[PDB]
């Protein structure tokens, strides 16, 4: 098994800037990542099927990159439907390994 | 009927050549005819009722066999043609069905989607690796997925009949014959990194016998290499 | 009806082999492709009925643009142009979108401004060996095959902009010319999974039905 | 110099024309030829050699090689159906996925005749009777073992051959290839008596395939990396 | 196009209950249905899948003594059964098709399981 | 494959061996190359391995545009138009960005517009001798050799804009043809250090190894 | 006047085209040839020419004439190494920044066949032997004076000429070009017994260059000025 | 290369032209013709046919 | 791409240090590698260089008698020993490689040397 670390498992960001959430795994899973994102009402979607490549009807102020160990995922605008958690997966080896939650809020 | 080859002969009594050509000739390459041109006869596979298939990669078979095995180690390139007899001698109380192919660069699939498949799985030497008529799941590492029903290539495995074939109906027929040229993309290639030929034997129709006849039917596969030639000095 | 069938009616089309975008001021932004036919799911089916190819390549790029939101004061642009360099097999490789590897010679690049016909360029049949190979039982990394190795494509803008961002998009089309094919093989069953292996998840054979009659 | 006059239609992008273009390595000296035995010149070539067809799909005969035999027993019963498949194209039927049935679904006109071989894989003791009825389109499909012998059919005996060639013609109700007992099967001591039947497909003049599409049977949701 | 599961459930220790996935828009014979257990306190967790041509499963090593995975063909549904409950089984549980090997693009709404007496 | 070798096609080829901006309201900006092979270092090394050379010349310039921050009110510039005046061996020069030396007859200009195919022109073999020279042992200061000289390339705008500032590059690429070389020399090992002399410091023959066997 | 129409690709710059230009300055009456002795036809009449192999690196010698130099002395040792230098292409050897190498390193493929002569430079009273061993590429260099014998090998004997020639291919292990003492270096009174042994390396065919890259060997930060 | 000049009433579209066109769909192998009776060359052979006149109008 | 040095360095008057100054990314045994100080109440000044091919140096005519510039060819280092530590020694030396024999392209972040009791 490969435990993907989110330390952070909360941000706090107004509207309009740039987060930056980091997925830190245990070995070398060599650019297979993915980042999902759970809606607040319980809905979950894709976002980005690589370390960097962009799903199909997903907007473009999500961007991602890393190698090796250390990944991140980008949201330089931030908006109000923006507001979910946010996960990493690991599809290198058997399980496949999911990471712990990461809760945005606004900062005041 | 009783051919000889160097000093080894086997008996025959149709055959079913390649792609309609025939094995033959092209710094300087060196031929050597003596050494090769013989039949080598690999160990006998037995076909029971609940057995799935067989598949052999073509140069690892023969690669500790003699003296076709020596000049696999002592030249770097190499190009040559085979000729395979396949037979299995049964009774007229037997029943069943096999097919022999011959796939040309059958690339095979690992049990888990992320790796590929190690060496001592796709081809043992001189020994058959056969299909199961299960999944192999993905808790394993480096396994070759053996469906049988898929051909391990991912294909189905009705329509391997496009490849030089032959069919073996224990009603009406006991032996195969298939002669294969050298199928490559360059002229001449090392022997060890690539295996451009494998045999398979798949049974579709299962055996079948009353009791008190034998529970087994042994396959014999008897290989030749024709037009055989190395280069180096 | 006979000739639609042939190889040079069958596989010599045109197909979106790929598709990014890139900006100027993000001092990340340049687009990459490594020519191959593995990524789309329809053009990897209809070249692995065979297992050697051998085709001339002809390319052509559709580059649109877009303003992104400046800050204020009267953004007015002039005409954009940009590079799209073409490294061989066994070249040098930018890594910023300011290198030394973008002025280099013996990489052939073609400048376009917008507003006009878009870049066409073709690519002879550059290999060692005398045919490509969809299928490669062998090692080196199982079933890799570093014999056909057609290149990578970069593409970056030549305008430098200050009073507003711009971001641009690229479309690359594939088709395949003077098309021979050598030793046919069977339609795959199963769906595709991976891009550089065969891998695969076992399937049945057809849809089945309730009875035999 | 010379007055010209652009045409509408100038500056485009069609993706379908034929156009010379520049070619970006000049002078390099391209690798020469090589006779590499199999080469294809016509996609029909693939569709005229034989394949086995799954006639025993079951709902649980798909995934494994029980989909390709045929059972056939020694019964109590008096005329009785071995199989039947139509050929009404595409919709969701035997001949789909079989060697020819893949080249088929790249087109969307096509008509011509089809081989079908059968094959009995049983024992060499084993003697009985089958009739191969065929039904035209518009005709119905044969309830009994009476009046598929009024129609178009060929009595196929086991003991002198061991494979029966039935030509049909196929065209984009629309036939059934109905097959029925016509004896038991007679069988010696120590001989069983269950045997299986292979079946095979095939074109047999060339077909006539036109308006090239793309196959209903592959798909991709984001590029395979 | 979509994915469409059960209604919440309720269920006493040591009772068992079973959960499904409709399937719709797809050939359901294609791709696998895989299960996804979130505890409200942690992250998404795996459990197993079911190729649904050969009814082959294959199950994470902590839920391989507990948890069912069947299916059928005709109503295109993938069902799932929780023998031997306990407290630490409540959670909200979603079923996932996977393509590609890793990608995971069509989920459900999940349902959710609760013990108590 | 025998012909990939030969001095056709080994020299003719292109190189970006310039690249230079100029603005049109700094009374400054305008750009100045003299025309030589000596200032990229791939260019150099291949070209000295002959000591006498003789080919035609063909050039070809990528102009780019980039808006400068104005101060305010709806800056709408029309399209731009740019003078590439060449002066030969012995002719004007300008000093200012208004000259006279603009004007003259004997220097050929091009003028181009923005949004065209870029300005491509071409310059026959110059010289009182009967080829260039790649190295000279003697004096005119040691190794000059004036005698081939090729001139040099002036660059502006010619239109005058006062709402908006503008500033250009411009890239020129060198692509020598009908090449004829005569007396080979071995290739430079040591790092080029001047432009105009064979200045170097010394340097090992090889890379080492740890024994001779 | 007449209708055209602009295919794709038609506004744009590609690098390596080939086409007309209109001249910048005409009229001009361009100095006429001249006979200059030694023109180059092609750059592989570069490469056939002989240079001297650095077959003696050892980290301080590179920066000397002493590179060039192969030691030979009388030793007590029945049996001994001289030297050995693999033909493995490009990987930091002996034979790469030579007036061979360094046009071989102009192109991404290449094949043929390589020239090797070698050189007593010693005293004409001096007399030895030595062998010259070529091990094939696959087959592992030989530890022995033995098996160096039984593979492909010269016996190169001083006495008689002072110069021996040994052609081989090379391709782009892949080989081995070692030297061993036969006998003892056997010298009059007065005479030196330190000698030493020049090598040199040519292109014996023709070659093959294709695919033309950039050298590795070069490179500016900044404008030469 | 070769130096052209664009005349006046270039880039137009004169809905009247006759110019050549590229297929949209090349290497389709139409379906050849078939002898159909009763062809129509000219709209005179339309005029040329008798039929009967409306004489007697008269409002209903 | 870069060049790295060492740490700082503490020595009494009369003893002896030696830095160093780690080169990577480029071919180490093709560019002369230079060394400049810069005492902290004036600006920098030239000091030597070493050729890392023949291991030719040749220093300031003012650092002459105290200063010694090795180098290695396996570890791609280049050293510096100043001998003789005065009370005017104390400043920060750096590692420059020159190329086009005037720019100084890459330099080094600079170690402090200091002198006390």
């Amino acid at each position: 098994d490969i435990q993907m670390t989110q330390t952070k498992s909360s941000l706090s960001a107004s509207l309009g800037d740039r987060v930056t959430i980091s997925c830190r795994a245990s070995q070398d899973i060599s650019n297979y990542l993915n980042w999902y994102q759970q809606k607040p009402d319980g809905s979950v979607k894709l976002l980005i099927y690589y370390t960097s490549t962009l799903h199909s009807g997903v907007p473009s102020r999500f961007s991602g990159s890393g190698s090796g160990t250390d990944y991140s995922l980008t949201i330089n605008s931030l908006e109000q439907e923006d507001i979910a958690t946010y996960f990493c997966q690991q599809g290198n080896t058997f399980p496949f390994t999911f990471g712990g939650g990461t809760k945005l809020e606004i900062r005041r | 009927r009783s051919i000889t080859l160097g000093n080894s002969t086997i008996t025959t009594q149709n055959v079913v050549v390649g792609y309609g050509v025939w094995p033959e000739y092209l710094d300087q390459p060196t031929q050597p005819d003596v050494a090769t041109c013989r039949f080598y006869t690999l160990e006998s596979v037995q076909w029971m009722k609940n057995s799935a298939g067989w598949w052999w990669k073509l140069p690892d078979a023969l690669s500790q066999m003699g003296l076709f095995g020596q000049n696999m180690q002592y030249h770097y390139l190499g190009r040559t043609g085979y000729t395979i007899h396949v037979q299995c001698n049964a009774s007229k109380f037997h029943q069943g069905c096999l097919l022999v192919v011959c796939v040309p660069e059958a690339e095979m699939g690992c049990s888990n989607l992320n790796n590929t498949p190690e060496f001592s799985e796709l081809s043992g030497g001189d020994s058959a690796r056969m299909f199961t008529d299960t999944q192999v799941g993905e808790s394993n590492a480096k396994k070759v997925q053996t469906a049988v029903w898929n051909a391990g290539m991912g294909v189905g495995v009705g329509n391997l009949t496009i490849f030089p074939h032959q069919w073996i109906n224990l009603r009406t027929n006991n032996s195969a014959t298939l002669v294969m040229p050298y199928i490559n993309s360059v002229p001449m290639d090392n022997m060890f990194r690539h295996n451009n030929l494998t045999l398979m034997i798949i049974p579709f129709v299962p055996l079948n016998y009353s009791e008190g006849s034998s529970p087994y039917v042994p396959i014999t596969v008897t290989i030749a290499p024709m037009c055989a030639e190395y280069n180096g000095l | 009806s006979r000739s639609e069938s042939s190889i040079e009616n069958f596989l010599c089309r045109s197909a979106c082999v790929y598709y990014a975008t890139y900006t100027n001021n993000s001092k990340k932004g340049f687009a990459e492709w490594v020519i191959n036919t593995r990524q789309v799911a329809q053009l990897r089916r209809k070249l692995e009925l065979f297992t050697y190819l051998r085709f001339d390549l002809e390319l052509t790029f559709v580059i649109t643009s877009a303003q992104q939101p400046s800050t204020a004061s009267s953004v007015d642009a002039p005409v954009q142009t940009h590079q799209i360099m073409y490294v061989p097999p066994g070249g040098p490789v930018p890594t910023k979108v300011k290198d030394y590897a973008w002025q280099t010679s013996t990489n052939p690049s073609v400048f376009w401004t917008e507003g006009n016909a878009p870049p066409r360029m073709s690519i002879p049949f550059i290999s060692i060996g005398n045919a490509y190979s969809c299928f490669y039982d062998g090692w080196t990394v199982y079933g890799i095959n570093t014999l056909n190795n057609m290149g990578t494509l970069y593409m970056r803008h030549v305008n430098e902009a200050g009073q507003g961002p711009i971001k641009s998009t690229v479309r690359i089309y594939f088709k395949p010319k003077h098309v021979k094919a050598w030793v046919p093989r069977p339609p795959r069953l199963c769906q595709y999974e991976k891009q550089k292996n065969v891998n695969f998840s076992p399937i049945g054979v057809t849809t089945s039905r309730t009875d035999i009659i | 110099g010379l007055p010209v006059m652009t045409t509408p239609g100038s500056t485009q992008f069609l993706t379908s024309d034929d156009f010379q273009s520049p070619s970006a390595m000049p002078q390099f000296d391209v690798t020469p030829e090589m006779q590499i035995p199999g080469r294809v010149n016509n996609l029909m070539e693939i569709a005229e050699v034989d394949s086995v067809v799954p006639v025993n799909n079951t709902e649980d005969n798909v995934s494994s090689l029980k989909a390709y035999q045929i059972p056939v027993q020694s019964n109590s019963d008096n005329g009785k159906q071995v199989f039947g498949f139509p050929l009404q194209p595409g919709a969701n039927n035997v001949l789909n996925r079989t060697l020819l049935g893949e080249i088929l679904n790249y087109y969307t006109h096509w008509s011509g005749s089809i081989k079908l071989t059968f094959m009995f894989c049983g024992s060499a003791m084993a003697t009985g009777k089958f009739l191969l009825a065929y039904s035209p389109p518009g005709a119905g499909v044969p309830k009994n073992r009476k009046d598929a012998m009024l129609g178009t059919h060929v009595i196929w005996d086991v003991g002198l051959q061991s494979s029966c060639v039935l030509c049909v013609p196929w065209i984009s109700a629309a036939g059934y290839v109905t097959c029925w007992y016509q004896t038991n099967i007679v069988v010696p001591a120590d001989v069983q008596s269950s045997c299986d039947i292979l079946c095979f497909v095939s074109a047999c003049n060339d077909f006539s395939v036109r308006m090239l599409k793309d196959t209903p049977f592959i798909r991709q949701d984001t590029f395979y990396q | 196009v979509q994915l469409q599961q059960s209604a919440a459930e309720l269920a006493r220790p040591g009772a068992s209950v079973k959960m499904s996935c409709k399937a719709s828009g797809y050939t359901f014979t294609t791709y696998t249905m895989h299960w996804v257990k979130q505890r409200p306190g942690q992250g998404l967790e795996w459990i197993g899948y079911i190729n649904p041509s050969s009814r082959y499963t294959e199950y994470n090593q902590k839920f391989k003594d507990k948890t069912t995975l069947t299916a059928d063909k005709s109503s295109s549904t993938a069902y799932m059964q929780l023998s031997s409950l306990t407290f630490e089984d409540s959670a909200v549980y979603y079923c996932a098709r996977r393509s590609e090997a890793d990608r995971f693009v069509y989920w459900g709404q999940g349902t959710l399981v609760t013990v108590s007496a």
